């Protein structure tokens, strides 16, 4: 239950696989929804029941409601704190790019890990956690872009 | 059955790499949480 950053594994297919990856704040675990689709987790010898979730922001919390509330600023760098499967956990610095919706603005990253990687938090200057990678789109030469999913507090 | 393994403490580290550029994206999110470009 150590606060930090946590793969996500399954032994349903041919050895052990990594889904993703999430963030423990607070007692609470937090990922996206497409890496868990809602299932309870296993940590150790103990439960983690789903709470809250939202396909549509592609988020999920365990353990209790989502705790993460730091912003981009829109103007500074922020590090990916890649998790990628079978790797250790390294930091990447970027400066966001942005997707604009029609309902607002969001950061958004141009890296590209494997899907394993999906939600491996991005952080701010002091740490703290400003959203969660891996739901993102492919632009017209090809690359990944991974919006900051942030949720609500 | 998932199961949860810790990897490291949530740090900024002070000499990253630095990559990527910045794209400024028209985007549309559906029902589904799925992005597409506009
Ligand atoms: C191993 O697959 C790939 C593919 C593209 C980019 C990255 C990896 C792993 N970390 C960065
Ligand atoms: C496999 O499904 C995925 C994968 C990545 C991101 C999203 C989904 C579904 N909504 C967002």
């Amino acid at each position: 239950t150590t606060d930090g950053v946590y793969r996500v594994m399954t032994r349903r297919l041919l050895g052990s696989t990594q889904v993703g990856v999430g963030v423990m704040q607070e007692g609470v675990f937090h990922t996206m929804w497409h890496v868990t689709k809602g299932a309870a987790l296993r940590s150790g010898e103990g439960r983690l029941d789903p709470y809250w979730g939202d396909v549509k922001q592609d988020l999920v919390s365990y353990c209790g409601p989502w705790k993460l509330d730091a912003a981009w600023d829109g103007l500074s760098e922020v590090q990916l704190l890649a998790v990628p499967p079978g790797e250790r956990a390294k930091n990447i610095q970027t400066l966001p790019g942005i997707f604009k919706t029609k309902d607002g603005d969001i950061g958004a990253v141009a890296l590209d890990y494997p899907a394993g990687t999906s939600g491996s938090p991005i952080l701010d200057k002091s740490g703290r956690v400003i959203g969660l990678y891996g739901n993102g789109v492919v632009i017209k030469n090809g690359s990944y872009v991974s919006a900051i999913t942030q949720g609500k507090r | 059955d998932m199961y949860i393994e810790r990897a490291g403490d949530i740090t900024w580290e002070k000499d990253a790499e630095v990559t990527g550029n910045s794209p400024r994206l028209d985007v549309a999110l559906d029902e589904s949480g799925d992005f597409s470009l506009v």
